[PDB]
């Protein structure tokens, strides 16, 4: 376990009908494990992008991927300068956040998420949008909402998406999405395991429910598993970079009508075999 | 208030070289990649390529230009990766402003480049 890039929510935990309790987690600290002149955030999208490494991502000769939340207080995106490192070279990157910052991405969308507009689809879809949180634990509206809508909106079958949630920065149609994926579970990156944060990350999007989720549920759980099984911070994973970036799966791109979408079709799509979407020219607004 | 410093003078990178002969700390949060440290050496590259010598970073976390948000003088960082001497890794934006690629080998003057 300590050698993986991190910890992905047990199917057990998955299934179970929880109450919501609070998270007996502290989101901070110096951290132990970050090697020397290395952010917290390097660590943590490489140890993200090594997990993603263990899935059926399609890959499509042309990818495009759009990340949100990029920008720091510190003005340089260190995420998107692993996601430029791990993507195929030429891989359209798009990066966006609230405030200005410097970029190692093709286009950088500075303002709130809910003014980025954009015709085209995406393949991948990598968030780590926060706002640094009333005595209930409700689910959480903002950029979420937005999210929510601009995967089911702009994100092409075959797809797949990471996003960034916490104890409290959390989202209960968000969950519901997951269902709507081949795939998805709960991600803890190892280097940060002491903190509530996980990705949730839907593996292959298939535009309709696979799984009937219950928003407030899940995350009951997934609070559930994080009290119930500590795990220990570590960054062995960071130590061996030489299997690192995507591979080259060269996945099918097809623009299909609902109607050519048949089961064979779906089942190429859960396999991570498939995209579909248009190929027009990439626009991105404000 | 470095980067101010710098993107408010006539000559930024002239600013930076004095900033620091004054006693300044060079700028920080440059973003140093995780890699393997068997790369081409060379400066500027599509990915990390680092050698055993070198560290990679993020090209505009590197660029003083990018940094302080202030017109390019030509970017040729943005982008891409830049490597640096470990040695000089304490100040990658300072390395890559007072040094120069061999426009033949593809690596850094006096540093990673043997030519005649
Ligand atoms: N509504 C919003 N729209 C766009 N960005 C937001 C919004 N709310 C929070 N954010 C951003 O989410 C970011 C959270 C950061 N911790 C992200 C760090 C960054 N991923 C890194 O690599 O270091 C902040 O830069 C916020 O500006
Ligand atoms: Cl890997
Ligand atoms: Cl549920
Ligand atoms: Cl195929
Ligand atoms: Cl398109
Ligand atoms: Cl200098
Ligand atoms: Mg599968
Ligand atoms: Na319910
Ligand atoms: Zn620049
Ligand atoms: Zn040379």
């Amino acid at each position: 376990q300590a050698w993986q890039p991190g910890v992905a929510m047990p199917n057990l935990y998955k299934m179970q009908r929880m109450l919501l309790e609070k998270c007996d987690l502290q989101n901070y600290g110096e951290n132990a494990v970050i090697p020397k002149g290395i952010m917290m955030n390097v660590a943590k999208y490489t140890q993200l992008c090594q997990y993603l490494n263990t899935l059926t991502l399609a890959v499509p000769y042309n990818m495009r991927v759009i990340h949100f939340g990029a920008g720091s207080d510190k003005g340089v995106a260190p995420g998107t300068a692993v996601l430029r490192q791990w993507l195929p070279t030429g891989t359209l990157l798009v990066d966006s956040d609230l405030n200005d910052f410097v970029s190692d991405a093709d286009s950088t969308l500075i303002g709130d998420c809910a003014t980025v507009h954009t015709a085209n689809k995406w393949d991948l879809i990598i968030s780590d949008m926060y706002d640094p949180r009333t005595k209930e634990n409700d689910s959480k509206e903002g950029f979420f909402t937005y999210l929510c809508g601009f995967i089911k909106q702009k994100l092409a079958l075959g797809g797949s998406i990471a996003v960034k949630i916490t104890e409290h920065s959390w989202n209960a149609d968000l969950y519901k999405l997951m269902g709507h994926f081949s795939w998805w579970t709960a991600f803890v990156t190892n280097v940060n395991a002491s903190s509530s944060e996980a990705f949730l990350i839907g593996a292959n999007y298939l535009g309709k429910p696979k799984e009937q989720i219950d928003g407030y549920t899940m995350h009951a759980n997934y609070i559930f598993w994080r009290n119930t099984n500590p795990i220990q911070l570590s960054s062995y994973s960071l130590f061996d970079m030489s299997k690192f970036p995507l591979k080259l799966r060269g996945t099918a791109v097809m623009s299909l009508k609902e109607n050519q979408i048949n089961d064979m079709i779906y089942s190429l799509l859960e396999k991570g075999r498939l995209i579909i979407r248009e190929n027009n020219r990439v626009v991105v607004s404000s | 208030t470095v980067l101010s410093f710098c993107a408010f003078a006539v000559d930024p990178a002239k600013a930076y070289k004095d900033y620091l002969a004054s006693g300044g700390q060079p700028i920080t949060n440059c973003v140093k990649m995780l890699c393997t440290h068997t790369g081409t050496g060379q400066a500027i590259t599509v990915t990390p390529e680092a050698n055993m010598d070198q560290e990679s970073f993020g090209g505009a976390s590197c660029c003083l230009y990018c940094r302080c948000h202030i017109d390019h003088p030509n970017c040729d960082l943005k982008g891409k990766y830049v490597q640096i001497p470990t040695t000089c890794a304490n100040d990658p934006v300072g390395f890559t402003l007072r040094n120069t690629v061999c426009t033949v080998c593809g690596m850094w003057k006096g540093y990673g480049c043997s030519c005649d």
